[PDB]
């Protein structure tokens, strides 16, 4: 819903952080055998979002400390460009066998 | 649409307008509030402006601050101007914030 609510109307880098989170969340703790799958799926849509907001406006980083001193960190495009390939290759590798 | 009118008629001549725009209204409620708040008059408008952004639709109340930028080339009254000039930063402040798509959307005419 989150996701969900943030678009509604005429949203975007917002929905990209949502987005992001919710992946690298469920990654780290959950992740065996469809933690995967999901947050592949999360990432995929966050660069969807992230791609679109033009920067004719040009963005993403957060900021805080709290429920990883768990400050929040940056991007520019890059940062998670690099954790999605990266978890891509992790599912195609993962795939011919288990 | 009798009843409605008449709660805004009377919210308009006792001033409660403001505390009116703060409840939920239904589609067809909110329909009709459109309706009565862009035929009773300027100031009206500009109330229809508040309850667009506080409602979070932006574009509407880009359109209609154009289409307000587009009646008031002629008014003598200078404390009209300094409220539409007023008006104008702050929406040109809220366009700014705005996606390049919804600031298209909200620039076509």
């Amino acid at each position: 819903l989150l996701y969900a609510f943030h678009i509604y109307r005429h949203n975007y880098r917002k929905a990209g952080s949502v987005m992001f989170e919710y992946g690298m969340r469920l990654g780290r703790e959950v992740r065996t055998l469809r933690g995967l799958q999901k947050q592949v799926n999360s990432y995929l849509a966050c660069l969807n979002c992230l791609r679109l907001i033009r920067p004719e406006y040009a963005w993403i980083v957060q900021p805080v400390s709290g429920a990883v001193s768990s400050q929040i960190e940056i991007l520019e495009l890059r940062d998670l460009e690099k954790e999605y390939v990266l978890a891509q290759t992790r599912l195609t590798l993962a795939k011919h066998n288990p | 649409e009798e009843l409605l009118k008449h709660m805004y008629e009377m919210c308009q001549e006792m001033g409660l307008i403001e505390e009116l725009l703060k409840l939920t209204f239904t589609d067809f409620e909110q329909g009709y509030l459109h309706k009565f708040l862009q035929t009773t008059g300027v100031q009206n408008q500009e109330l229809l402006l508040v309850h667009h952004l506080q409602r979070a639709n932006y574009i509407s109340a880009l359109q209609l601050n154009q289409s307000l930028k587009t009646n008031h080339l002629n008014d003598c009254d200078r404390r009209l101007r300094e409220r539409s000039g007023a008006r104008n930063a702050i929406l040109d402040q809220y366009g700014k914030i705005l996606p390049r798509v919804q600031r298209t959307l909200a620039s076509e005419r």
